[PDB]
RNA sequence: CCCGCAGAAGAAGCACCGGCUAACUCCGUGCCAGCAGCCGCGGUAAUACGGAGGGUGCAAGCGUUAAUCGGAAUUACUGGGCGUAAAGCGCACGCAGGCGGUUUGUUAAGUCAGAUGUGAAAUCCCCGGGCUCAACCUGGGAACUGCAUCUGAUACUGGCAA
RNA sequence: UAGCUAGUAGGUGGGGUAACGGCUCACCUAGGCGACGAUCCCUAGCUGGUCUGAGAGGAUGACCAGCCACACUGGAACUGA
């Protein structure tokens, strides 16, 4: 059966980018929220909201500035049957730094920047061109 | 003022009821020192007007390729039937280090140095529109920062 | 025992000693404790060329170790100052 | 080592002036320029990108007299070094001491002016330097002993010297047929011809 | 503080002498993969008080005879 | 293939043996021969040429091809074998080293001086 | 290591010259004589076989071989492939393994921070010193990409309870 | 190369080493190891390193250091710290 959320959603926004809709729904956790959270404080995506109490779902919505879509490419590393770790030093950069990167800390979720200062090592999560 | 230089050049034949009849093939790429770079394809009876027609198909195809200082920015892919090629910045000296049927379709760009590599089989015809269109993905810090916030 | 002696790694012609302390029972150059300093002979008008670390062997005096006759002549001549 | 051939051979190859005859008439008759000799090399050879190459190194490794195994030793000791790899490696072969002495004017050629060195001549601080692979270091003084006084060949070298442009980074001095070397030379003050990305990218391969 | 290592039992009662497995993850040098590994001790009790499939810990002493070098100290969840 | 199956069972490599059963890589060996042959080539080319039969010390038995412009061997003598194929006889894979031991080299040769074994006059 | 003696004296060779790869013209040989690492070149005009002259590459050395690695993404983890080429078992059913929907607490076993001990001295590296110059010797740092212990961090997997 | 192993695995008491010890003795138990490679074959001294490649790797253990095992081929001890 199914395996994991995350790339399920992730997956399902590149497909919806591809095809160029303007909804993506699906079910909600804690992990899904924070994610959410933080790429919209970056910016990648519009906004978000949940709805629903015995079942709840998010929504998202895509941005666009011409023709050319938005996120250029995204796959998630972290698989479910093989797991990645990396010490302070070891916070690969993709795209010379103009990308960005997802991490998960002791102190929580957020860009590699704050993890930088701060000097924590914790998981990885995707990787968006 | 546009350079230019030849690739390669092979015979073909069609074999028709009166016999073998030939003819040839060039290719060739365009370049101003600062990006916007093309190439053309055509064909003739002879060498001496084949050349000559490719060159002059060569001036359409036009593009427009972000650059910075003398290197590039960030590494790029590139994928085209059957090849694909590989590249990273190596700011300052160095050169340029590439392969054969790659050095020309680079060096008219007007980049002084950069570091590359093209990966699986590499017949000369394929191998190009792999680094045009990985410029064209190219993106330089300006549009993406037109696409968010600062 | 343990005692202090005289090693050298240079090229033919051209000595460069490097006092150590090790066993009397191994090597010229082969397995020892620490190093303590070293010597060069032939040297140069330049004044660097003789060093030793008067605190680890005062220590290793009080340990009980002995002394061999060159590097008893050189601290001697070097001690704290002569 | 050394070449020991028909100079003008290269000088005609080449197909450019190699500064290594330095006469007085530097004019057609003793060169015959734009040849290539040969039985037939009227005709043109049609270059490749290899021989581009090929030829770029020739003319840099003659126009110095080096061999090649000091020549590769040179190009690995440039990239040891941190900066631009070709601006150095030009910067330390300048540094070659029978070349800065033909550019303070006391010989006319650099195969001569290693004559000079190998024959006990040029002096520094007091002590006598035998070998021309000897590499100056900044400030430091440039003179010839009593032993080669007044011989002919350095006051004509010296006549002969003002015709060059003597260069900016180096003290023209000679007062007493006696000099002193400032700093190490850069880009502007040398000749824009060399082009140094080609030998870096022949010995990529 | 006295080091310690927590293990399970799975194996037969002889007199006075207990078999004990112990786990740990790993990270392959190569693949990058987490692969459950397994290690035996033969242990040294007294009154033969643990029982099959129960969780004890477990420390090191003299050794006493061949192969048996552990002993234990305390049993935390009795029986299953 | 999955990360799974890798740490089931490893990757292997290929031995690939090498061109050359006279083995040992050592890149000479000493021989005594026994006999001449003279054997035809194959289709796209056509002349004579010649080969030997080496008995060599380590019990094997191979057969060589001798380059050049005459030769000396009849019977049993001492000669040199080194590395080096000839695509065209099928069944040889070792040359004859010209100019050492006992097999003499060849007269009045100047181009090409180096090979085939000839003191080289100083007029 | 310095000083002196008329003294040019006493001192240069070796591979290649069709494409791959820098450089060509004549004479004799004419499916014989032969080369060659792959393509193969030779029956009357060889830029490839033998000689001569020129050219090209390195030089107190240069070519031949033997052996190791990358070019090889041709064992593919970072980094390939399975409709028609070398490749999906004839199908199902299920132990041992691997991997798991979604909440709330607990736990510090993974994992991540900080400190301590330990990874012998040569070499590999960076600033300098010395032998007329380097090769070579050497003063101080750097890493030995781990191991063990102790104190902390609780988002994700792991053990617990609902 | 799919089953190996009775001093083989433990317990009880004596003897022998500088010392715990199946290190050896008499008795009592029914065990120990194994598909996360036991037994059985072929092959090789081991590291700090060396060579190669950008990294991962892949071959290798020449001299200089560190440690073992070996003195015509099989076995024993005295002497001595």
């Amino acid at each position: 059966s199914m395996q994991d959320p995350i790339a399920d959603m992730l997956t399902r926004i590149r497909n919806g980018q591809a095809a160029n809709k303007a909804a993506v729904t699906m079910p909600s956790s804690k992990l899904k929220v924070a994610i959410a959270n933080v790429l919209k404080e970056e910016g990648f995506i519009e906004d978000f909201k949940v709805e629903g109490d015995t079942k709840p779902e998010l929504e998202l919505t895509l941005k666009y500035f011409q023709g050319k879509a938005v996120v250029e490419s995204i796959q998630r590393v972290s698989r479910p049957g093989l797991r990645i770790y990396k010490r302070k030093d070891e916070l690969p950069k993709v795209m010379a730094g103009l990308g960005i990167a997802v991490v998960s800390t002791s102190k929580g979720v957020m860009t590699d920047r704050a993890a930088r200062q701060a000097g924590l090592g914790g998981e990885i999560i995707c990787y968006v061109a | 003022e546009l350079q230019e230089k030849l690739i390669a050049v092979n015979r073909v034949s069609k074999t028709v009821k009166g016999g073998r009849i030939f003819s040839f093939t060039a290719l060739t790429v365009v370049g101003d020192g600062n990006g916007r770079v093309g190439f053309g394809y055509g064909k003739a009876r002879e060498v001496p007007a084949a050349i000559q027609k490719a060159m002059e198909k060569a001036r359409r195809n036009m593009i427009n390729v972000a650059l910075n200082n003398g290197t590039l920015q960030h590494p790029v892919k590139g994928v085209h039937t059957g090849s694909r090629v590989f590249m990273q910045p190596a700011s300052e000296g160095t050169g340029i280090i590439a392969g054969g049927a790659m050095r020309a379709v680079l060096e008219v760009a007007g980049v002084h140095n950069v570091l590359a590599k093209a990966y699986g089989s590499t017949n000369p015809i394929n191998v190009v529109r792999a680094t045009i269109d990985g410029l064209e993905n190219m993106n330089s810090p300006e549009m993406v920062a037109a696409k968010r916030g600062k | 025992m343990v005692t202090i002696r005289l090693a050298r790694h240079g090229a033919k012609k051209r000595p460069f000693y490097q006092v150590v302390v090790a066993d009397s029972r191994n090597a010229r150059n082969g397995r020892f404790i620490e190093r303590v300093g070293f010597f060069n002979p032939i040297a140069s008008e330049k004044e660097e060329g003789t060093r030793l670390d008067l605190d680890r062997i005062a220590h290793w005096v009080g340990q009980g170790a002995t002394i061999s006759d060159r590097v008893a002549a050189l601290i001697k001549e070097v001690n704290k100052a002569a | 080592a050394r070449y020991l051939g028909p100079k003008l051979k290269l000088s005609r190859r080449e197909g450019t002036d190699l500064f290594l005859k330095s006469g007085v008439r530097a004019i057609d008759t003793k060169c015959k320029i734009e040849q290539a000799p040969g039985q037939h090399g009227a005709r043109k050879p049609r270059l490749s990108d290899y021989g581009v190459q090929l030829r770029e190194k020739q003319k840099v490794r003659r126009i110095y007299g080096v061999l090649e195994r000091q020549f590769r030793n040179y190009y690995k000791e440039a990239a040891r070094l941190k900066g631009n790899t070709g601006e150095n490696l030009l910067a330390l072969l300048e540094g070659r001491l029978d070349n800065v002495v033909y550019r303070m004017g006391f010989g006319a050629t650099r195969a001569e002016a290693r004559q000079l060195v190998s024959h006990k001549a040029i002096m520094v601080n007091g002590r006598v330097v035998n070998i021309a692979s000897y590499q100056v270091s900044p400030n430091d003084v440039v003179s010839i002993r009593e032993k080669a006084k007044k011989q002919s060949r350095v006051k004509a070298a010296l006549e002969l010297a003002e015709q060059r442009e003597k260069p900016t980074w180096l003290e023209v001095d000679a007062g007493k047929m006696e000099g002193t070397f400032k700093r190490k030379p850069e880009r502007s003050d040398l000749s824009a011809d060399i082009n140094e990305h080609l030998i870096v990218e022949l010995y990529s391969k | 503080k006295i080091r310690t290592l927590q293990g399970r039992v799975v194996s037969d009662k002889m007199e006075k002498s207990i078999v004990v497995a112990i786990e740990r993850f790993v990270k392959h040098p190569i693949y990058g993969k987490f692969i459950k590994r397994t290690t035996k001790l033969h242990v040294h009790d007294e009154n033969n008080e643990c029982g099959i499939g129960d969780v004890v810990e477990i420390r090191e002493c003299r050794p006493l005879s061949k192969t048996k070098s552990w002993t234990l100290v305390r049993v935390v969840e009795k029986a299953v | 293939a999955t990360v799974n199956q890798l740490v089931r069972k490893p990757r292997a490599r290929k031995v690939a043996k090498s061109n050359v059963p006279a083995l040992e890589a050592c890149p000479q060996k000493r021989g005594v021969c026994t006999r001449v042959y003279t054997t035809t080539p194959k289709k796209p080319n056509s002349a004579l040429r010649k080969v030997c039969r080496v008995r060599l010390t380590n019990g094997f038995e191979v057969t060589s091809y001798i380059g050049g412009e005459g030769h000396n061997l009849q019977e049993h003598s001492v000669i040199l074998i080194r590395g080096g194929r000839v695509k065209d006889l099928p069944g040889v894979r070792y040359h004859t080293v010209r100019g050492a031991l006992d097999c003499s080299g060849v007269k009045d040769r100047k181009q090409a001086r180096s090979k085939y074994g000839v003191k080289r006059p100083k007029a």
